[PDB]
């Protein structure tokens, strides 16, 4: 019984850790992807600016 | 009170209160019913998404424009678009605001009469006035003469004006416009392997056309250069990945404007219908029209068109006249800016078609003195 | 008959100044101000915050290494 | 016995998973920071350009 209680508690703690880590990963992923899209957009508008310079 | 300067257009509805610099709400004019079945219950699924909402759910809709070539082919959808424009994009009830619609030249009468009948019966405005889309674009340039080429998305028309006196016998209306260029681009993209068929993917091809295509200064030299080097191939990322590379399709899509034989149209390009429109005018105002050629409308935003057109007209015109092409940076909203200026004038305040006048003469009042 | 516009007084081509010259300077100055404030708010704060998060990440790495090692030491049987 | 065997086994899986998750988290965060720093270097390139534009 003692081993069972300790094991179950350790398991539950680790499980909740797992869930929270997943949520953190998701949020950081969303922010990083938004930054990535921002970077692609800035580079593309930069190139458009370069081509505008080429025009004039 | 303030006037509502609406501008139906064909492809983008531009609206806003009179007296500002830019339209308040600009959104595509498409009404798309859902086409699949739908299994989630209580999701709050509507029966028709209009305006900019249907450009985000376009994956499961069948978008269909209610205005084909200037004329309106589906009156219920157009009424829905107007209702959305008034109530959700501006949030001003029409019972307390005059309206100033715009209409292409040489359009069917029934279209204009139905438009005024709707505005007076359904929305119940105090007074509405219909104006030709080119005179406004001439207002916005601050000129009073000049020949304006308003190449919209539905129809390209070329109205010459001198000293405020329009020349009704010299209006050359041509039905090639941005939509036909989108279809032709979608048709020539198939030469590399990319097939766009669905009415939703027409929007993707339109975005490709807007972001990549440009008008070549000299067509044959560009065709020769793109066939030897690879300095032109610009890539573009679809809404799901799988980047595509556009080669000499870049300047072949908008070249259709100057050679309408590409899409099988007989008529001459926009470079020669302007010269023909000038030559129909009197012999003493041709110099002023040559010097004050005005560009407007969305489709005239291609990078490098204000030079190609000037080169072509200089080739056609006599060598002594000076050819100048006015291309303001605010080309897209030029018609609406002109509409705002016209609605803000004090001299114009008595030209509106007041409701009591409509009640006495019926919808045919628009063709009468109140034009 | 074609419509006849009643005669007024004035003007035209005189609002081009009052709608152009305004934004010719005000818009440029305001956009420069916006760019300056946005860069100041964004870039330095983002780099500093990323450095802070990196330091916290290194501390988490040290804690993970210590815990993993002590548990492997005990459990090794 | 069945219960505690199950619990310890699934707990071990949890520990290995969570450690893999932590490696993933660190790699993602550091890559995010590197990309953000590249972006800020680009922003300061643009800011040098804006200082030039102070010519206007
Ligand atoms: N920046 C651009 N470059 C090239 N083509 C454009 C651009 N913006 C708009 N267009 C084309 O012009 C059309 C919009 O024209 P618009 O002036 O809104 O028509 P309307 O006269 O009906 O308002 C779009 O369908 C698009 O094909
Ligand atoms: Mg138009």
């Amino acid at each position: 019984s003692d081993k069972l209680k300790e094991a179950e508690t350790r398991a539950e703690f680790a499980e909740r850790s797992v869930t929270k880590l997943e949520k953190s990963i998701d949020d950081l992923e969303d922010e990083l992807y938004a930054q990535k899209l921002k970077y692609k957009a800035i580079s593309e508008e930069l190139d458009h600016a370069l081509n505008d310079m080429t025009s004039i | 009170t303030t006037a509502l300067v609406c501008d139906n257009g064909s492809g983008l509805v531009k609206a806003g209160f009179a007296g500002d610099d830019a339209p308040r709400a600009v959104f595509p004019s498409i009404v798309g019913r859902p086409r699949h079945q739908g299994v989630m219950v209580g999701m709050g699924q509507k029966d028709s998404y209009v305006g900019d909402e249907a450009q985000s759910k376009r994956g499961i809709l069948t978008l269909k424009y209610p205005i084909e070539h200037g004329i309106i082919t589906n009156w219920d959808d157009m009424e829905k678009i107007w209702h959305h424009t008034f109530y959700n994009e501006l949030r001003v009830a029409p019972e307390e605001h005059p309206t100033l619609l715009t209409e292409a030249p040489l359009n069917p009468k029934a279209n204009r009469e139905k438009m005024t009948q709707i505005m007076f019966e359904t929305f119940n405005v105090p007074a509405m006035y219909v104006a030709i889309q080119a005179v406004l674009s001439l207002y916005a340039s601050g000129r009073t003469t000049g020949i304006v080429l308003d190449s919209g998305d539905g129809v390209t028309h070329n109205v010459p004006i001198y000293e405020g006196y329009a020349l009704p016998h010299a209006i050359m209306r041509l039905d090639l416009a941005g939509r036909d260029l989108t279809d032709y681009l979608m048709k020539i993209l198939t030469e590399r392997g990319y097939s766009f068929v669905t009415t939703a993917e027409r929007e993707i091809v339109r975005d490709i056309k807007e972001k990549l295509c440009y008008v070549a200064l000299d067509f044959e030299n560009e065709m020769a250069t793109a066939a030897s080097s690879s300095s032109l191939e610009k890539s573009y990322e679809l809404p799901d990945g799988q980047v595509i590379t556009i080669g000499n399709e870049r300047f072949r899509c908008p070249e259709t404007l100057f050679q309408p034989s590409f899409i099988g149209m007989e008529s001459a390009g926009i470079h020669e219908t302007t010269y023909n429109s000038i030559m129909k005018c009197d012999i003493d105002i041709r110099k002023d029209l040559y010097a004050n050629n005005v560009l407007s409308g969305g489709t005239t935003m291609y990078p490098g068109i204000a030079d190609r057109m000037q080169k072509e007209i200089t080739a056609l015109a006599p060598s002594t006249m000076k050819i100048k092409i006015i291309a303001p940076p605010e080309r897209k909203y030029s018609v609406w800016i002109g509409g705002s200026i016209l609605a803000s004038l004090s001299t114009f305040q008595q030209m509106w078609i007041s409701k009591q006048e409509y009640d006495e003469a019926g919808p045919s009042i628009v063709h009468r003195k109140c034009f | 008959v074609p419509p006849k516009i009643p005669d007024g007084e004035r003007v035209d081509f005189d609002d081009i100044h009052r709608k152009r010259v305004e934004k010719d300077l005000n818009e440029l100055q305001t956009l420069i101000e916006a760019h300056f404030e946005n860069r100041k708010k964004e870039e330095e704060e983002l780099i500093s915050l990323k450095d802070r998060i990196e330091k916290r990440r290194a501390e988490r790495a040290e804690q993970q290494r210590i815990r993993n090692e002590r548990e492997k030491e005990r459990q090794n049987r």
